[PDB]
């Protein structure tokens, strides 16, 4: 069963931080124009942080000081390299940065 | 397709780096072939994360890397001996597929003098 | 490590004959997810290996149905009914259920 990635719509005023919770290497992805994958961070650009909670299975994926260009689509995925190449991806969530 | 680099002619004790360009999510595997030892799985890299898993028999002998801004994977062979003279294939495994190696490179031959 | 042992090194045939290639694994090869990643590859002379059968018995896309795979536990078999010239080469079994992945030593199907 894949990880969850919530909230599905994250409404944040620009300048505030935004944190998704990924509950499941663990990658945080942003879907670009041309709908291709960009890796923002991994567990284990300074504005995209991943914090493993004491829970161990939950992770906070945070945008520090969200800008309007940060608006887009995001997800998390867990990769197992072997035996058998496997990825379990979350459903896609949207970051909606609004004007202050 | 997987396009492999040209034949290598190298001396004992040296190192050589082979490349594999993916044309046209996956993991990239390397396989050695010799008449006496057959086909041997060397290891795998996931280019997106850089993660690797090695066959312990090839730890130290082979180092797998992959570029981030080109679809190229590499295998560096070190401490070369006549036992390393062989054909080396790169092959691909799709994420979340039911099978392994449906696409293979043509192989790169290494000859240790 | 799992050792994959093929029963015969060579099989001399005539075109149109039946061929059977068997492979014994030293341990069972069921992945933790329940699938058995037992595969058969054909390496035609001077070519790279090509995937014929995956998950024991499934033909890869485009592989003709004269090829069939069966087996379970530690014994797996590829059968070629009425073999054609394009079938000549070396057949290798392969397990990808447990790291490190391992291949059989090959069985060469050649003209008798």
């Amino acid at each position: 069963n894949p990880p969850t990635f919530s909230p599905a719509l994250l409404v944040v005023t620009e300048g505030d931080n935004a944190t998704f919770t990924c509950s499941f290497v663990l990658n945080w992805y942003r879907m670009s124009p041309s709908n291709q994958t960009d890796k923002l961070a991994a567990f284990p650009d300074c504005r995209f942080r991943v914090t493993q909670l004491p829970n161990g299975r939950d992770f906070h994926m945070s945008v520090v000081r969200a800008r309007r260009n940060d608006s887009g689509t995001y997800l998390c995925g867990a990769i197992s390299l072997a035996p058998k190449a496997q990825i379990k991806e979350s459903l896609r969530a949207e970051l909606r940065v609004t004007e202050r | 397709q997987l396009q492999q680099s040209g034949a290598e002619l190298v001396r004992p004790g040296a190192s050589v780096k082979l490349s594999c360009k993916a044309l046209g999510d996956y993991e990239i595997h390397w396989v050695k072939q010799t008449p006496v030892h057959g086909l041997e799985w060397i290891g795998v890299i996931h280019p997106g994360s850089g993660g690797t898993v090695y066959n312990q028999k090839f730890k130290g002998k082979a180092t797998l890397t992959a570029d981030k801004y080109s679809s190229t994977a590499y295998m560096e062979l070190s401490s070369l001996t006549s036992e390393d003279s062989a054909v080396y294939y790169c092959t691909r495994e799709g994420m979340n597929t039911d099978w392994y190696f449906d696409v293979w490179g043509a192989g790169t031959t290494v000859t240790v003098s | 490590d799992i050792l994959m042992t093929q029963d015969e090194l060579s099989l001399p045939v005539s075109l149109g004959d039946q061929a059977s290639i068997s492979c014994r694994s030293s341990q069972t090869i069921v992945h933790t997810n329940g699938n058995t990643y037992l595969e058969w590859y054909l390496q035609k002379p001077g070519q790279s290996p090509k995937l014929l059968i995956y998950k024991v018995s499934n033909r890869f896309s485009g592989v003709p149905d004269r090829f069939s795979g069966s087996g379970s536990g530690t014994y797996f078999t590829l059968k070629i009914s009425r073999l054609e010239a394009e079938d000549l080469g070396v057949y290798y079994c392969f397990q990808g259920s447990h790291v490190p992945y391992t291949f059989g030593g090959g069985t060469k199907l050649e003209m008798k």
